[PDB]
């Protein structure tokens, strides 16, 4: 291509904001670029967005005396000539620290092949189907997120309860250790004085303490098993959301691409808004 | 989850199984509201029944120990507190010897209760940075305490009751004309008498009146520096010598035309009422490195493996780890990805190299990384989804580069985060061990690598190193908003003209965006410019504290500007954003936390909201530890106010529990049985004692008193918010308000409402300053926790839906305003309604809040119009507040015609002036919405959202074009207007 109008250029996008540019320049290779109208919205700016070092670098093109250029002097007839020149030659002429080639253009013609059945009612019905499928997918993802947050609170409360149970076991085992400490060398006094009623009641007290600590062991073990089961369910819900998420993102991309194609095809927005 | 594990309210008969030091076990039937000392009393009474009573010692030498519901062995030197408030996990109490200082442990219990998590795990956590912060923040705590005790008892009164003023000593022209020759009719209410008898005097004094001379002519009219002015109905005092009209109460009385009423109290009475803050010094305070720049190597990090990743095997084939070295939000080099290993065995053993050098690493460099999963076998497009994320500070708090192994526990993906990496997220490992963990390995350079100090940086400066004609480009870059379309041409122009940028102080945020932080010489030069930079305004200074400027010296310059310009009132206005940008700090110990704590410990009004803003996000585990440590520091050094805060917490948690037993147990039956259960639960004495006589969290000056049980109800909304009505213990406070109504709303997040009302208050302030009396009604809203908070209720106001229902139409609202206040004050009500409508229309269009219906917009009896239940602000273009004909009739004074209405033309003029004022001050609004990203609202995550308020304010278009933009928006609202 020797020279072509910028409206027919693949890299030129026209009237869009920085946000969709960042979405289309997101995690792409070095040198990926597009040309859009500047946000100041006056004729003749035609700013360029390039990706270098993982950053969305943004360059301004001036429109003095009917020409174009990155800086003074302006030695380009059209923006397409400048784009081709910096597409064949590195941009280091303007700035030596920007050692990057304009490798890949963000072509709006690339996403045209995604949509099929170009007639208006077919794309309307297809947009309706993907939009409602996105609706059940999103409501499933939010219900799963709600369940995940609730189960996470249950994990936190159950873990706090287990930690309290372990500290209770430490308390009661310290009590049993003190009982043994004050009883090991002192039951000989019981043997000399020879009363069996006090022996049987202190053994009853030790037995009921043993029953209490065994019951607390049983409760701690049961709640630990419940925590393991509920954490397994937590893992399953997390896995389910991680499975849903790429599908939801793909449905979002499909809906956005269909809406953009309908907007650029001259389709009425209000005629498609109320179908949902 | 209440007073026992699994039991909300314990039965009146409680079988405690206490634990004896001798070795015996008791089974004691304990009284319901019993205190611990009598529990020990008939513990030792029945101790004689069981053997080994001879080994037992006196009652007073022994202390109860038990495990609470927060998993810690609490020991109880506080015998005066009842068992209901003890929060037992199981009913047992071990009796042992003293093991520590009593006052320290009682203070620790109060601090842990106020925070909501124990100080014991702050002691037991082995992070050196946490312990070093806990030790070093006590220095500024002690300095703030000493400054608070510098001019005792006057400075203590300043701390407890700070002056509620605003910044400007002077008055706007549109309210100076509101007074008869600049005179304020003020009523001073002296209760000083042999009996408790009120009596009054009326004074016609000036607007620049010091309260000392106010009481001077008060005594002169009575028919001497020992009296103070206290505002009727609340704990607001006029202490420091300031103009009278500068106080917020007097200013609000000038705003609304209400009669200012004040006490005349003795200085000695307040000085004896205030106690001495016993700042006990905590116990834990007792407890060959080569430079960064001399390393000739590239930065590489080794990914070992992941212990487990929560991903399905038959839906996802491969997973990888995407990394990247970031400086805030912008990468210092290209992101590097690990090899796409199968998801069954996340085992990597892979070195990752980066396009950056070891000396080129900036001080605030962070390794942001995320395990991610691939997809796309069906179709030619392949997508990567975020799966788990984590950030590591490449330099720790000791200025040392990380090295060796590091087990980083990753965080769950934020809701609605498309981005593979999350550089805006917090740093550090996840405390939850049930999270995916990744083993990182940073390269070992045979020594400890330390970032160079200021000396080496300054020596590197001045080594790599007439006014120009076109200096207007610098001003043009300065005047644009922080999220402007800044080019590499403007960046190179800024960096090539950095020496001449010092003559425009407010261009520093742009210049810091021009410098590339992956270059050592540029970083050193920009540091040299920062060191000698002139101070900037606080509104511009807080911009340098968001996620876009993570550099410690940039944030230090911003904190110094906050020290040297920012006032207490603007700090209170901007306390939400300054608290939220504490998460953006990479280290617990920084200058911003010291500034916020020092200002919070010298101002109870500032410190109260500081405590509550930190407390409202303790549920967020991303910032739980840092805010918990800060809350520990504040609660140690605040003094007596902690007890008051404890009372507040009690009430709040009680209300939370009540709302719990209102919203997941009995949400199905009719409302009347719910009201019966409400009055039964709230009539019980301990709920009363928790809900009686505590300071209002919405306003610490408003001291809530007796609770009227007859009119505490539930509205018919979706989440069933709880209406509370409180009395005032003082008997003559009928002048300001006889009642305190508060909506306790749980389930709906109120951080959105807090941000919206703060922004609305700021628009009100800008409009009042410019010359427009465009009064808003930013009612008090304070979130207290996870989707739970408080809302101040506007007295004598009804929703438009209630007005329409009670009148029965289009003319019913104007008819109601005609009927409520007719006569010569009808014109004032009409002008008030029109003007408040214009201001709220402009604010709602600019903020773009959720769809407005008649249920969520209210009008007062005097005609003031205001908005409630914001919720969904910005985007979650669409004008929500379309001016309906119900308002067209009232603005046009009931005229059928609306297009050719002169009052409608004045409405247009006020709206246009408001839009131009907010467009002129939009830099502050963009700054405040950018500082709020780390909170995590569902509709505020990245700058893509702030582009909405960028577009509605028409900051991209010229100043003139915004006029026609507002024209077109209002004409589309009216279908021609």
């Amino acid at each position: 291509n020797n020279n072509m109008s910028l409206q027919d250029a693949e890299w030129y996008w026209g009237d869009i904001s920085r946000e969709e540019v960042n979405e289309k320049l997101r995690d792409t290779a070095d040198g990926t670029f597009l040309v859009r109208d500047a946000s100041t919205k006056m004729h003749g700016d035609y700013t360029l967005t390039l990706r270098k070092g993982g950053n969305n670098k943004l360059i301004k093109i001036f429109h003095r005396d009917g020409k174009y250029g990155f800086s003074d002097p302006l030695t380009f007839s059209s923006v397409v000539e400048l784009i081709n020149h910096y597409r064949n030659e590195s941009l280091a002429q303007y700035n030596p620290k920007l050692d990057v080639k304009l490798l890949y253009p963000v072509s709006k013609y690339q996403q045209d092949q995604v949509v099929k059945e170009d007639n208006i009612e077919a794309v309307g019905k297809k947009l309706h189907e993907y939009n409602t499928q996105f609706q059940e997918k999103s409501r499933e993802y939010d219900r799963l997120y709600e369940e995940y947050t609730r189960t996470s609170q249950e994990i936190q409360m159950k873990r706090t309860a287990i930690e309290a149970f372990n500290e209770t076991i430490k308390i009661f085992e310290e009590q049993c250790q003190t009982q043994e400490r004050y009883s090991k060398e002192y039951i000989e006094k019981f043997k000399r004085e020879g009363n069996e009623k006090e022996i049987q009641r202190i053994m009853h007290n030790y037995d009921k303490l043993k029953s209490r600590i065994s019951e607390i062991i049983d409760s701690r073990r049961r709640l630990e098993e419940d925590l393991k089961k509920q954490a397994a369910e937590y893992r399953e819900i997390d896995k389910r959301m991680n499975s849903i998420k790429p599908d939801l993102i793909q449905l979002r991309k499909t809906r956005d691409q269909y809406l953009m194609w309908l907007t650029q095809k001259g389709v009425r927005q209000k005629k498609l808004n109320e179908w949902l | 989850s209440g007073e026992l594990w699994g039991i909300h309210l314990m039965p009146p008969r409680i079988l405690v199984e206490c634990l004896l030091p001798n070795g015996m076990i008791v089974t004691l039937e304990c009284l319901r509201e019993a205190t611990l000392i009598t529990i020990k009393h008939e513990l030792f009474k029945e101790a004689r029944k069981y053997p080994l009573h001879q080994l037992l010692q006196d009652e007073s030498s022994y202390i109860f120990v038990s495990v609470t519901q927060e998993a810690e062995r609490e020991e109880f030197f506080d015998e005066t507190r009842r068992l209901c408030d003890l929060r037992l996990f199981q009913p047992f109490l071990k009796v042992i010897e003293p093991v520590g200082n009593r006052e320290e442990k009682i203070l620790n219990r109060e601090i842990g209760f106020a925070i909501g998590m124990p100080v014991c795990e702050f002691d037991m956590v082995k992070d050196p940075e946490v312990q070093d912060f806990r030790r070093n923040i006590l220095n500024v705590c002690k300095e703030a305490v000493d400054l608070r005790d510098l001019n005792s008892p006057h400075s203590r009164a300043m701390y407890v009751y700070p002056p509620n003023v605003e910044s400007s000593p002077e008055l706007p022209k549109h309210i100076y004309n509101k007074l008869d020759k600049g005179q304020i009719i003020v009523v001073i209410w002296v209760i000083v008498s042999p009996n408790n008898d009120k009596q009054k005097y009326t004074l016609k004094i000036n607007h620049d009146c010091v309260p000392e001379q106010v009481i001077a002519e008060a005594i002169r009219k009575k028919t001497q520096g020992k009296y103070i002015l206290k505002v009727c109905g609340c704990d607001e005092y006029f202490l420091e010598k300031y103009p009278l009209s500068q106080y917020k109460y007097i200013r609000s009385c000038i705003m609304l035309g209400r009669m200012p009423n004040l006490m005349l109290m003795a200085k000695e009475s307040l000085y004896s009422q205030l106690p001495m803050d016993c700042f006990t010094m905590p116990s834990y305070s007792r407890r060959s490195t080569k430079s960064l720049w001399v390393i000739n190597s590239a930065l590489r990090i080794k990914i070992l493996c992941a212990t487990y990743v929560n991903v399905n095997i038959r839906d996802i084939d491969k997973i990888y780890v995407r990394t990247g070295i970031y400086h805030g939000g912008e990468p210092l080099c290209d992101n590097v990805n690990t090899q796409r290993v199968p998801c069954s065995n996340p085992r990597w053993n892979e070195w990752l190299n980066y396009d950056i050098y070891i000396p080129d690493l900036p001080r605030a460099a962070r390794l942001c990384l995320s395990i991610c999963s691939v997809k796309g076998r069906k179709g030619a497009k392949e997508e990567h989804c975020p799966l788990a994320w984590g950030n590591i500070n490449l330099f720790d708090y000791t200025d040392t580069l990380v090295s060796g192994k590091m087990a980083l526990n990753l965080w769950p993906v934020p809701h609605g985060l498309e981005d593979l990496l999350n550089p805006i997220g917090v740093t550090g490992s996840n405390p939850n061990k049930e999270t995916p963990c990744l083993e990182l390995e940073f390269d070992w350079f045979s020594s400890v690598v330390k970032f160079p100090d200021m000396s080496v940086i300054e020596e590197h400066a001045n080594w790599s190193v007439l006014r120009e004609n076109d200096k207007e480009q610098l001003k043009a870059i300065s005047t644009r908003d922080p999220l402007s379309e800044i080019t590499e041409q403007e960046k190179d122009f800024l960096w090539s003209h950095r020496h001449y940028c010092v003559t425009i102080p407010e261009i520093l945020p742009k210049l810091l965006l021009s410098v590339k932080w992956n270059s050592r010489d540029e970083v050193a030069q920009m540091y040299c410019l920062v060191k000698d930079w002139p101070p900037i305004k606080p509104e511009q200074a807080m911009e340098l504290l968001d996620c876009n400027y993570p550099d410690p010296m940039v944030r230090g310059f911003a904190v110094r500007c906050l020290e040297k310009y920012l006032t207490d009132d603007k700090l209170s206005q901007y306390l939400i954003q300054l608290v939220q940008v504490l998460k953006y700090e990479q280290y617990l110990d920084n200058l911003l936390v010291r500034f916020l704590l020092k200002k919070a410990l010298t101002n109870q009004r500032i410190g109260h909201f500081f405590f509550w803003h930190l407390k409202s996000e303790m549920h967020n585990k991303t910032v739980s530890q840092r805010f918990g440590l800060l809350l520990e520091s504040y609660c140690r050094a605040c003094g007596m106010y902690l007890k008051h805060l404890n009372r507040q917490v009690e009430a709040m948690e009680k209300l939370i529990n009540l709302t719990d037993i209102l919203k997941q147990e009995k949400k199905d039956e009719t409302q009347k049985v719910q009201m019966k259960f409400l009055v039964e639960q709230m009539r019980r004495p301990d709920f009363m004692d928790a809900l009686q006589g505590f300071l209002s969290p919405l306003n610490p000056a408003h001291q809530l008193g007796n609770l009227r049980l007859e009119e505490c109800r539930i509205m018919s909304s979706a989440k069933r918010p709880l209406w509370l009505n409180w009395e005032n213990p003082d008997i003559m406070s009928e002048l300001l308000f006889q009642n305190n109504e508060i909506i306790f709303k749980n389930g709906d997040d109120l951080r959105q409402d807090m941000l919206t009302l703060q922004i609305i208050r700021i628009m009100e302030n800008i409009w009042q300053n410019q010359g427009l009396d465009l009064r808003m009604l930013p009612y008090g809203c304070l979130s207290i926790g996870d989707c739970v908070g408080l809302i101040e209720v506007v007295r004598n106001s009804h929703t438009i839906m209630q007005i329409q229902c009670k009148g029965g139409n289009s003319h019913t609202l104007h008819q109601w305003l005609k009927d409520k206040n007719k006569g010569e004050i009808y014109d004032a009500a009409i002008d008030l309604f029109t003007r408040s409508c214009a201001g709220y229309c402009v604010a709602t269009f600019i903020l773009g809040i959720g769809d407005r219906h008649n249920s969520n917009i209210m009008v007062k009896d005097d005609g003031q119009l205001f908005h409630i239940d914001f919720g969904h602000f910005l985007d979650h273009e669409r004008v929500p507040f379309v001016l309906t004909q119900d308002f067209l009739i009232v603005i046009s004074k009931g005229a059928q015609e609306c297009t050719k209405t002169r009052e409608f033309e004045r409405f247009q003029e006020m709206c246009y002036k408001a839009y131009l004022a907010i467009r002129q001050h939009a830099n502050l609004f963009i700054n405040l919405f950018s500082m709020m990203l780390g909170s995590g609202m569902p509709e505020l995550q990245s700058f893509d959202d702030i582009a909405y308020i960028r577009k509605t304010l028409a900051l991209d278009k010229t100043e003139q074009e915004a006029l026609e933009y507002f024209m077109k928006q209002m004409n589309d609202a009216h279908h021609g207007g």
